[PDB]
């Protein structure tokens, strides 16, 4: 039952990163 | 549990929460993880809401969702989630991140960018001018 914690972080630290790239992308730019 | 990290939270729960309630519930944790590449079923889904969910209302609120996000915490700069972020920038899957996909990314994150300016970010991380971004230009930018 801690399979799902994991698989949520999992897919929201992806979320987290990807905003965290476009935020940069735009700060580069 | 710094400053830092409640502030990315915090983004991260905005874009959850499409009609900005405070909550986020089955269907935005879903359509928000479509719009980046993901394909949960609605298994998966209602689990992650059960699982989340302290109080049984049904939905994740901020601080659910932050008790949630502020144990086993992984990294931005990890291969991981560089890895996983570049699976969401590369959308078809060639292994080259072009312009209308980091446009197809970024409009689904809220930005209202010109493609000039979408242009610029894939010339600046364009190393071997091919007009696209690979994995090593994406990790060095
Ligand atoms: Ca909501
Ligand atoms: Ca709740
Ligand atoms: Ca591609
Ligand atoms: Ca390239």
């Amino acid at each position: 039952g801690s399979l799902v914690r994991k698989a949520f972080r999992h897919r929201l630290w992806a979320v987290i990163t990807v905003q965290a790239y476009a935020r940069g992308m735009i700060a580069r730019r | 549990l710094t400053e830092e990290q409640i502030a990315e939270f915090k983004e991260a729960f905005s874009l959850f929460d499409k009609d900005g309630d405070g909550t986020i519930t089955t269907k935005e944790l879903g359509t928000v993880m479509r719009s980046l590449g993901q394909n949960p079923t609605e298994a998966e889904l209602q689990d992650m809401i059960n699982e989340v969910d302290a109080d049984g209302n049904g939905t994740i609120d901020f601080p659910e969702f932050l008790t949630m996000m502020a144990r086993k915490m992984k990294d931005t700069d990890s291969e991981e989630e560089i890895r996983e972020a570049f699976r969401v920038f590369d959308k078809d899957g060639n292994g080259y991140i072009s312009a209308a996909e980091l446009r197809h990314v970024m409009t689904n994150l809220g930005e209202k960018l010109t493609d000039e300016e979408v242009d610029e970010m894939i010339r600046e991380a364009d190393i071997d001018g091919d007009g696209q971004v690979n994995y090593e230009e994406f990790v060095q930018m």
